[PDB]
């Protein structure tokens, strides 16, 4: 080429492209010697490619000084003459846009003229070609910038880009940006659940597994040629444990009293403050007490058992008096009583375990019996052993639980303790079935379970005298049977049966029973007793262990997501994208969800565009001036009709107008506009000269909900350019700028579209790939044949032109193939005719005329369609020559075709192509 | 001024 | 007979180093001192176990360090307890003293505030101690999607990482939109969460940022010029703005949001900035013409939308929060004790904020009536105003008033409170004092502070020292003595103040006193003395070179750190066009110290209702081998 201008060329810019919205995640030590105590540290960075400000914060971290979080520290990155080329986050694929590269110019006192360009790439459709860029050029007065349009149609999925570059005539600086957004299909995103399934095998499970297997889904309403996700989530329950309530602790109060009396009183007033030790202990509830008080409650306890050391007799055994006979059960009570508080207070063990030796050595039979030779006094603090048949059952089995409770620290020193135990055991199990009583059922029974020994029938026993599941019972004072259905829960705690623990525990709950009192002793010690194991063994928690083994098909086997109680609530689990089968097998303790839902895009069954608005925008040629000048001025007449789709007017609302390229609009026109009723054209747009009026913004005060507003103003056109680009308008309020409508307009093109060829959902742009016109007087036989002869030439052909069909699209020409000289893709037979596709932009180029005949050939990567509907698109590679017919080669003009066309094909068909 | 209401010391009040 | 007393945070908290201050009042020779810690009530397991002597020489005052470990024990929600056991001796001092599970702080950075789906947050969690110092311990981190399902889990230990734990989570292209979190807490403490917030939107960086703001922080109902706003654009590069502003302005009502539509205005945006005015009329009329009155106490907001005359680029910004006021001013005594000794002076520490809270500089503040003491707000909004008191039990009522030379007086704020009279032993009307200038305190500086003594003549003399304790970030960080000598009211301390100081502290002190027949009587006192917020070391990041001009893209740059030597430094840079769409839930020192206060122990300005009162108030056990101890602390958190 020979053109040459004071400019930067297009090869030499190196568009800016690195626009991270964060960079610089680096750690450093500051290791240099201090100097004042600090420590620096100098750190070359290299800056990106933003025209911004960056916020730079630093967090430092030290062994003696903590944690310091920096002021922020800014860098500005700036330049005199740039483009800002403002992307959407995502388009639509196959949709028409506008976008804006904005060009600045910061030089205060320097006006620049400057060429900028939309450059080509296979993913869009624009007016860029692969010969020539779709390039304008502008003049930036000092201090502005100038919004350059570009409409672009997206062709391909993903993540695509966008390439801008200007340069400054006569001042050699330029930019370029290089930016990337998201191209979409045009479905939207739908989430439909199919199925949602609970997962407990040994819960709902039959043989213990749980299948539930879940088809999958239909998704017809699916966009063709679209990725598809299944969304299959796994959620478990951590399950918990129901327990029923503690007794409260204000309850408890009136059980802390001062001990008095001889060696049965005393013990009496002993026993509620140190059950209830016991038990405000092991339910943890001294906070709702007052903790500073038990403290004192362990005062009145070692009161109570020093002034009980009074009534220990040399014999170590317990009466009320000292010179009373000793009793069995008030010695068994005090061994009970004291064996329970010995983590509270200093329990001598030769005072326990005294009482224990002698209770064994004096008071056990040789059959096992615990035998009474001294009753107690007091009938009432004995519970139901008073007026008890059964009385040898009954007694027995109240000392071996005493001996049981002490069996840990006396074993050491009571040889007879363990074989007593078993004595003891052997009477009562030898015994039980025998037994009429609910009471003595309750504390044998817990006396067996202690030793492992209730069991069969003795404890079918046990648990069938129970009434309604839930107590033991007996005609007679009530207190016995709050007495024995607390024996009953430590038997029941004992055996585990935790199954059968809950309607006692409620039972007694229920009961409301708080001790204390006249005749209270035993019921009030067993109660709490009782209901302090509850507590105690009471499970935090149920298990969970899910092993739900979800491989589904095509998967082969993988770590499956183990919800394992501890993350049950976490959803992660990564998923196929393809829609498979669900093959659900469950295996596990525990319970837990599982959730299907698919994900896809699919056709909505209109526009989601345009919602708000509607926008029509026509274009027409202006009418002859009543001045009657040469009117060289080619004028048309711009109409924006627009209306709110909403109950109400659209409040203040924006026309963004973008000109076809060289119109610009008449200032008569928008001075009258800008006079008027609901409308504002700012004085900084209304008195500019041209580059600046490509754009324009008509402000609206309202858009009617009821009918359109509209408005007109002419254009003219200032410039001829080859290329006329189709204009813009977009109409939004000013509250949300997403809720738009945007409508192209162009002498030319239907609907102010760019011409593009669709077939389905596939596009490639028609405003390119023209063929080109060759001149005959230049083109040799050889280069013919070597270019014919390109692997890339997949087709050459002699035909006849049957057909033309002219349309504002796609010129079609139903072609006759007479001679297949080399064959490629489509297995086209001689007479078979084919239809030849070229844009109208192309138009010029091509002289085709009916009837006459052709040498053809092409690229495969111009075909167009499926066998049965295959077509040619001429394009820039295709080679296309008219074939003189024999009649014409007489001629002079004609020889050199002639003989060049006749030796091609000879070439071609006897000797093909060389290697 | 500020001072305090007893018998002793430097800033008792008068 | 010999009082042995030992005082403890009435908070202890497990992994954390706690000091337990013993003391052996009028006792001769060496004391012997072991103390224990056990679980309560079992007390089977020994948790802690120190021993000290307490010496003539250090005036048999003393202390013991340790550490609760984490055990089994601890962490359905119930309040857990230890019992604290001090052996002097043979006399054993037990207190049973509340636990706090959570051992420390986690502080989390993101890299941005907002994301697109299909990009990666980076992001850091800073795991330090209860003294802010960095620990090596195990954290859980969960991220939780906008519906509070966690996402993501992960277990991280930080030993041998400085405190600096990096991470990040890729955002699927397919993600619900919203604000999402990311949770922490350490393994040890899981009732303990840390949380921070980013935003999953999708959206484009703007090239400009939108400033709207007030010519006054506030509307003041009677001003007939109604509220004027400046709306400033500015290109995110420093450049101003050409371009048009659509404003509106509405008034909220609690929760309730009341649009002024007949406020919309449209201006132009010339070199960078324009003005607007809500009128008065317009907002009257816009609420059905009440009197203007009843508008005191809401607020206005205003929006922003800025349309370049490109229109190519669109920025909207709010500003809310704008209170409708009588006064430019408001008072407030949250830094002021509500006890007072009688016959003693009394001290307000005054705190005057403008009305969207920020502290009020210079504004003469004095007390209504009696001998007319006026003071000066310092530049944190702090003034001091001291009254003398009588001695009696009447509750002590005290008004505030501002006394601005250009506002009348109807516009002067003002504010009234209360204090009850501090409770002696026995009706022996003895107390004590402690006093501070309140300027604006730095590390390095030294403070002053009163000891001031009120007791009858006849038994003044025995007092011969009073014992002092620091109490800074929920732990004690000093215990001294301050010596007396017979006749003198006021005796000083001069306390050097360093950054252990930082944010703030307690100073609690107390006398004790034998009555004749042996009856010990506890006489204390407490205040609260803020310090300036600075990080206890320092960090700067700032240019490296000469700026004689601003960057060009690409262009290599020197970074300058400075900060403490050993110090691990963590970076981001961010584009500034980010904080246009979010800016919330940012790392700031600031937001660290704030942090750092709501989790102080200590719970009021100072002294309290009796001596058991004062100690309790600021956070401290007290108990005595006479019986001399404070009450059960409660709740965890502080009474309202
Ligand atoms: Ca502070
Ligand atoms: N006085």
């Amino acid at each position: 080429s020979n053109l040459d201008e004071d400019i930067i060329a297009e090869e030499n810019i190196v568009s800016r492209s690195e626009f991270p919205e964060s960079w610089l995640w680096n750690v450093e030590d500051l290791k240099e010697p201090p100097k004042n105590g600090i420590s620096t540290k100098l750190m070359n960075i290299f800056l990106k490619d933003s025209i911004t400000t960056w916020e730079i914060l630093a967090v430092s971290m030290s062994d003696k000084k903590g944690i310091c979080v920096a002021d922020p520290f800014e860098v500005t990155v700036m330049q005199d003459f740039f483009i800002d080329l403002r992307l959407p986050y995502s388009v639509v694929r196959n949709e028409q846009v506008e976008i804006r590269a904005v060009l600045y110019n910061y030089r205060q006192n320097q006006e620049l003229k400057v060429r900028v360009e939309l450059l080509h790439n296979p993913a869009f459709c624009s007016l860029a070609t692969t010969k020539r860029r779709h390039q304008q050029t502008v003049t930036i007065p000092p201090k502005s910038s100038l919004s350059v349009p570009y409409v672009i149609v997206p062709l391909k999925t993903g993540l695509q880009e966008v390439e801008v570059k200007a340069a400054v005539y006569h001042h050699f600086i330029s930019d370029g940006v290089r930016k990337s957004l998201k191209v979409v299909p045009e479905g939207i995103r739908m989430n439909k659940t199919v199925a949602v399934r609970t997962l407990d095998p040994e819960r709902l499970g039959r043989e213990g597994v749980q299948k539930e297997d879940i088809p999958p889904a239909d998704l017809s309403d699916q966009v063709p040629d679209t990725e598809s996700e299944t969304r299959i989530l796994l959620q478990g329950t951590p399950v918990a444990q129901m327990t029923e309530d503690a007794v409260d602790a204000e309850r408890l109060k009136h059980l802390i009293v001062t001990p008095s009396g001889c060696g049965e009183q005393n013990m009496i007033g002993m026993t509620p403050t140190v059950i209830a030790v016991h038990y405000l202990d092991e339910t943890e509830q001294w906070e709702k007490f007052g903790l500073e008080k038990r403290q004192g409650a362990l005062e009145l306890i070692k009161k109570g058992y020093t002034q009980q050391l009074a009534f220990r007799q040399p014999s170590s055994a317990f009466a009320a008096f000292v010179k009373r006979a000793p009793s069995t059960w008030l010695t068994a009570y005090v061994v009970k009583v004291f064996s329970l508080a010995v983590n509270l207070i200093a329990i001598d063990s030769q005072v326990l375990c005294g009482a224990v030796k002698w209770l064994i050595l004096e008071k056990q039979k040789p059959d096992g019996v615990f035998q009474e030779d001294a009753p107690v006094i007091h009938q009432e603090m004995i519970g139901g052993l008073r007026n008890n048949n059964e009385k040898d059952m009954a007694l027995t089995a109240f000392v071996l639980i005493s001996l049981q409770e002490a069996k840990d620290i006396c074993e050491e020193q009571v040889n007879s303790l363990p074989g007593s135990i078993t004595k003891a055991g052997d009477f009562l199990e030898a015994n039980y079935m025998n037994l009429q009583r609910s009471y003595t059922v309750a504390i044998a029974g817990y006396a067996l379970a202690q030793m492992g020994r209730l069991k069969g029938p003795l404890l079918n026993k046990f648990l069938t005298t129970a009434k309604d599941k839930n107590r033991w019972e007996d005609p007679g004072k009530q207190l016995y049977n709050v007495e024995a259905t607390s024996y009953a829960l430590l038997a029941l705690l004992q055996l585990k049966d935790f199954d059968f623990v809950p309607p006692v525990v409620r039972w007694l709950n229920e009961q409301r029973y708080y001790g204390g009192g006249y005749g209270s002793t035993q019921a009030t010690f067993m109660v709490f007793q009782a209901l302090a194991q509850y507590q105690k063994d009471a499970p935090d928690h149920q298990e969970l262990n899910l092993d739900v083994s979800l491989q589904l098909p095509s998967r082969s086997s993988k770590i499956t997501h183990r919800i394992h109680w501890e993350s049950a609530s976490l959803l992660r689990s990564e998923e196929t994208k393809e829609n498979e089968g669900f093959t659900v097998t469950a295996e596990g303790k525990g319970q837990g969800t599982l959730s299907v839902v698919t994900m896809y895009h699919a056709k909505a069954k209109d526009q989601l565009t345009c919602n708000k608005f509607d926008l029509k925008v026509t274009i027409k040629p202006a009418p002859e001036t009543e001045k009657r000048p040469q009117d060289a001025k080619n004028t048309m007449i711009l109409e924006i009709c627009t209306r709110y789709r909403g109950d109400q007017d659209a409040t203040m609302s924006i026309l963004d107008i973008s000109m076809m390229t060289g119109f610009a609009p008449d200032t008569d026109d928008l001075k009258q506009l800008a006079n008027g009723v609901d409308r504002y054209i700012s004085k900084y747009e209304l008195d500019k000269a041209f580059s600046d009026r490509n754009t324009l913004i008509i402000y609206l005060d309202k858009v009617s909900h009821s009918e359109d507003d509209c408005l007109a103003f002419k254009v003219h056109q200032y410039f001829n350019v080859e290329l006329i680009q189709p204009g813009a308008v977009k109409v939004y309020a000013y509250y949300n700028l997403e809720e738009s409508c945007t409508r192209f307009y162009h002498p030319e093109k239907e609907d102010g579209k760019l011409n593009k060829l669709c077939r389905d959902e596939l596009c490639r742009c028609a405003e390119e790939n023209c063929f080109i016109q060759k001149s005959d007087d230049k083109v040799t036989l050889e280069e013919r044949l070597d270019k014919a002869c390109e692997p890339g030439v997949d087709y050459v052909y002699k035909t006849r032109l049957v057909k033309v069909q002219l349309s504002n699209d796609f010129d079609e020409y139903i072609m006759a193939i007479e001679q297949t000289i080399k064959s490629g893709s489509d297995e086209v037979q001689v007479g078979q005719q084919r239809t030849f596709i070229s844009p109208i932009k192309c138009r010029e180029a091509l002289k085709l005329e009916e009837k006459k005949h052709y040498l053809m050939w092409g690229l495969s990567s111009d075909f167009w369609g499926e066998k049965p509907n295959l077509s040619y698109i001429i394009g820039k590679d295709t080679w296309v020559e008219h074939w003189p017919e024999e009649d014409e080669c007489q001629d002079e003009e004609n020889q050199k075709q002639c003989q060049d066309l006749g030796a091609f094909t000879e070439s071609m068909v006897v000797f093909g192509c060389p290697n | 001024x500020i001072c305090v209401w007893q018998d002793w010391g430097a800033h008792r009040c008068i | 007979s010999p009082m042995y007393s030992i005082i403890t945070p009435n908070i202890l908290r497990l992994e954390s180093e706690e000091t337990m201050v013993l003391e052996a009042h009028d006792a001769q020779g060496d004391v012997p001192v072991t103390v224990t810690v056990h679980d309560f009530p079992g007390k089977k397991l020994v948790l802690s176990s120190e021993k000290t002597v307490l010496t003539p020489a250090t005036n048999h005052m003393g202390n013991v360090t340790f550490t609760i470990p984490a055990n089994r024990e601890f962490k359905k929600g119930r309040n857990k307890f230890v019992t604290v056991q001090a052996t002097f001796g043979t006399q054993v001092v037990e207190k049973v003293v509340l636990v706090s599970l959570q051992s420390g702080y986690l502080f989390i950075q993101t890299d941005k505030t907002i994301y697109t789906p299909g990009s990666t947050v980076l992001y850091r969690i800073f795991t330090v101690n209860h003294k802010l110092l960095p620990v090596g311990r195990t954290v859980m981190v969960n991220i939780e999607n906008p519906e509070g399902i966690p996402v993501k889990q992960d277990s991280l230990s930080s030993q041998n990482q400085l405190g600096v734990l990096p991470l990040s989570w890729d955002i699927p292209e397919l993600v619900n939109m919203g604000q999402w979190k990311i949770r922490a807490y350490y393994e040890n403490s899981p009732q303990q969460v840390f949380s921070t917030e980013f935003e999953v939107k999708e959206y484009v960086l703007p090239s400009f940022e939108v400033i709207v703001e007030p010519t006054e922080k506030f509307y003041y109902i009677y001003n007939e010029k109604g509220l004027e706003v400046t709306i400033t654009a500015r290109f995110l590069y420093g450049k101003k703005v050409e371009g048009t502003a659509f404003v509106i302005f509405g008034i909220q009502d609690g929760e309730q949001r009341i649009s002024l539509p007949e406020s919309l205005k449209r201006i132009p945006i010339e070199d960078g900035s324009g003005e607007v005015v809500l009128s008065r009329k317009v907002l009257l009329d816009g609420v059905q013409n009440p009197r203007a009155e009843d508008l005191v106490g809401k607020s206005l907001y205003v929006s922003a939308t800025v349309i370049l005359h490109s229109g190519s680029d669109m920025v909207q910004a709010e500003r809310s929060g704008i209170p409708i006021v009588t006064s430019p001013y408001q008072i407030h005594f949250t830094k002021t004790p509500k006890y007072f000794k009688p016959g003693m002076p009394f001290d307000l520490m005054v705190f005057v904020t403008n009305p969207d809270g920020s502290p009020a500089y210079r504004v003469p503040v004095a007390v209504q009536g009696e001998d007319t003491v006026q003071s000066l707000t310092q530049g944190d909004g702090v003034a001091k105003l001291s009254i003398n008191t009588h001695p009696s039990q009447k509750p002590l009522s005290i008004t505030v008033r501002t006394k601005k030379q250009e506002l009348s007086e109807a516009e002067q704020a003002t504010r009234t409170m209360q204090a009850l009279p501090y409770s002696t032993v026995g009706n022996s009307n003895n107390y004590l004092h402690l006093s501070v200038l309140r300027t604006e305190l730095r590390p390095g500086e030294t403070l002053n502070v009163n000891f001031l003594l009120r007791m009858d003549r006849a038994h003044e003399a025995k007092i011969r020292y009073y014992t002092y304790l620091i109490m800074n970030k929920g732990r004690l960080l000093k215990a001294g003595r301050q010596v007396r000598e017979p006749g003198q009211d006021l005796v000083v301390l001069p306390l050097s103040i360093t950054t252990d100081f930082i944010p703030s502290f307690r100073l609690v002190a107390y006398y004790t006193l034998i009555g004749a027949s042996g009856q010990r009587e506890v006489v204390a006192d407490s205040v609260w003395v803020d310090v300036k917020d600075s990080c206890v070391g320092s960090l700067v990041v700032k240019s490296g070179q000469s700026e004689d001009r601003q960057p060009v893209p690409g262009q290599q740059m020197t970074l300058k750190i400075e900060g403490d030597h050993g110090a691990r430094v963590v970076l981001v840079a961010v584009d500034k066009g980010v904080f246009v769409l979010n800016k919330k839930n940012k790392l700031t020192q600031s937001k660290i110290w704030d942090v750092v206060e709501k989790a102080d122990i200590g719970c009021t300005p100072g002294s309290g209702k009796d001596y058991a009162g004062v100690f309790s108030d600021a956070g401290l056990t007290f108990t005595s081998s006479s019986g001399q101890q404070t009450a059960q602390r409660a709740e965890l958190q502080c009474p309202q």
